[PDB]
């Protein structure tokens, strides 16, 4: 039993970690890109109008 | 803004770990002192669950020991009795009465009393030289004389009574035995009773499994909180930087 | 991660992908999804890959001994099982027979 | 955890000592009632004062019959026998003078650390020397005191562990308060130099 459960735990713990990091990092990078786009739009808008 | 920005990521990591930790528990934490008091409640639950675990363990040990006494070869004080049975030209009495029915089993068990698990040896003088060597034996060994193959009822001054038996063991000595239930002799249905005991012990094993699992859960919860405070208090429960940066 | 520059985020993403390629080598469904995920112009594909992973794990939980549907929560139960089993392994030593 | 462990063992010892109900080492009161119902006396009560040196020998000699009533008549029991139901499942009775109890009929022969008794026709019984014999009790106060010594050792160990835990908790509270009120400035440099500048 200890052998089987050891294998299952190792598989779960490694695969879940890699999937989570790979997905979440890209998700946050998109969030930051959108923030940068909004900041650029507002800055250029402001100085253009003024 | 620079100070707040440098501070922010640490506070955010700490908050994520804290939220995960408290959500994992039933109670919600709000301060250092609160976390400490939760530590104490966790310890109390440890030391209660462990007591129930140990008590159930004691019952399980008793059950296995009881089952084991009824096992083999003809359930008896098997540790030494089998060797003691062959080291003399004799046969174990309980083995001679292996086949007796359930109706006569209580009668015979009352009749033979403590001597149920003695050995039959037809001379009892051939043991006299061997006897001095017996340093490894039950504290009270019983020996009987008769034909092992067609052993006649040992001459007892026996007398049947209502649900009991009277016997004169010696001049100026009498023994009075009340009919027990589920006896030694008749080791055909005594397997029936050990079957009942197996059914009983299954439940104890299951319950013990659950209790041990619970104790391990509590111990790991304490480990998690200790790890947390080791890595976390420097910024725990501080004010949110997102708000102040926005301001 | 909100307080980091994009270079570090990409470094983590790339190294995670490097690990994933090996982890997912044998499976085909997950391998197809991961393959589809790497075009930057279609973000939802990555979350779809994540969903595939979670469903695939949920089938393998073996609820005979476990009950949580979320695998991440199931890790703790595997840990508890390891501790308990290692404790049961200790000893009995009441050895004496014919 | 350790202080709880010691408390559990001390409970076990206290339970064992409590099991020494009366006078020092429990004796079944039901047997006293039975000895009252028939003219006679409990055998252990007759030999409760014999020397500790010979006590194991006597206990080996009597075997299961150690707990029994000395009834010199045996005529009172037989009519009352079918009336006995609350009695112990294996009741033992012996005939002799309770006041001056002559040696019971045993064809007893003494072996090295053991006794052999020809109980009946075609029956011998063999027994080895035990400890804590039922006879020669003399209250066996020395065993009660040995158990008391063990119990007091456990109590002392428990006391030390409780004291230690109290110390540790006090240190913990001190640190909690410190990180509650000085952590923000802990390990920083002296501001006087910067002020001078």
């Amino acid at each position: 039993a200890i052998r089987v459960t050891q294998s299952d735990r190792d598989l779960f713990k490694h695969l879940i970690t890699e999937a989570t990091s790979y997905v979440s990092a890209d998700y946050m990078r998109h969030a930051n890109e959108r923030r940068t786009h909004l900041d650029e739009a507002l800055a250029l808008r402001g100085e253009l109008f003024g | 803004i620079q100070s707040l920005t440098a501070r922010a990521p640490v506070w955010l990591a700490a908050q994520d770990t804290l939220n995960q930790l408290c959500e994992q528990s039933g109670e919600t934490l709000a301060s250092s002192n609160d976390v400490t008091e939760y530590m104490q409640q966790l310890l109390e639950r440890e030391r209660e669950a462990t007591v129930e675990r140990d008590e159930v363990a004691a019952q399980k040990r008793e059950l296995e020991k009881q089952i084991e006494r009824l096992s083999q070869p003809s359930g008896a004080e098997d540790s030494r009795m089998i060797a003691l049975a062959e080291r003399f030209g004799g046969v174990l009495l309980s083995e001679i009465y292996d086949d007796i029915t359930i109706d006569d089993a209580p009668y015979f068990s009352a009749l033979y009393g403590p001597a149920r698990h003695g050995i039959v040896v037809p001379d009892l003088s051939l043991v006299r030289p061997h006897l001095e060597t017996l340093e490894d034996c039950p504290e009270d060994l019983y020996l009987i004389e008769g034909d092992p193959q067609s052993f006649d009822d040992s001459v007892f001054n026996a007398e049947e009574q209502t649900n009991a038996v009277l016997v004169k063991s010696s001049d100026r000595q009498w023994r009075y035995s009340r009919y027990p239930e589920l006896p030694l002799f008749g080791r055909a249905a005594r397997e029936n009773r050990l079957e009942a005991l197996n059914l009983e012990r299954d439940a104890l094993a299951e319950r013990y499994a659950t209790l041990s699992f619970d104790v391990q859960k509590i111990q790991r919860a304490h480990q998690a909180f200790s790890q947390f405070v080791g890595k976390h208090l420097s910024v725990a429960f501080d004010t949110d930087p997102e708000a102040e940066i926005r301001e | 991660l909100a307080y980091m520059e994009g270079g570090a985020l990409r470094s983590m993403s790339d190294k995670a992908l490097g690990a994933l390629r090996l982890a997912v080598a044998d499976n085909e469904h997950l391998r197809d999804a991961l393959r589809l995920s790497e075009d930057p112009k279609r973000p939802e594909r990555k979350v779809q890959f994540f969903i595939a992973v979670y469903q695939h794990l949920r089938e393998r939980i073996r609820q005979d001994i476990i009950r949580t549907d979320d695998p991440v929560d199931a890790i703790e139960q595997m840990e508890i099982e390891l501790a308990r089993l290692t404790e049961e392994l200790t000893a009995r030593e009441q050895k004496l027979a014919i």
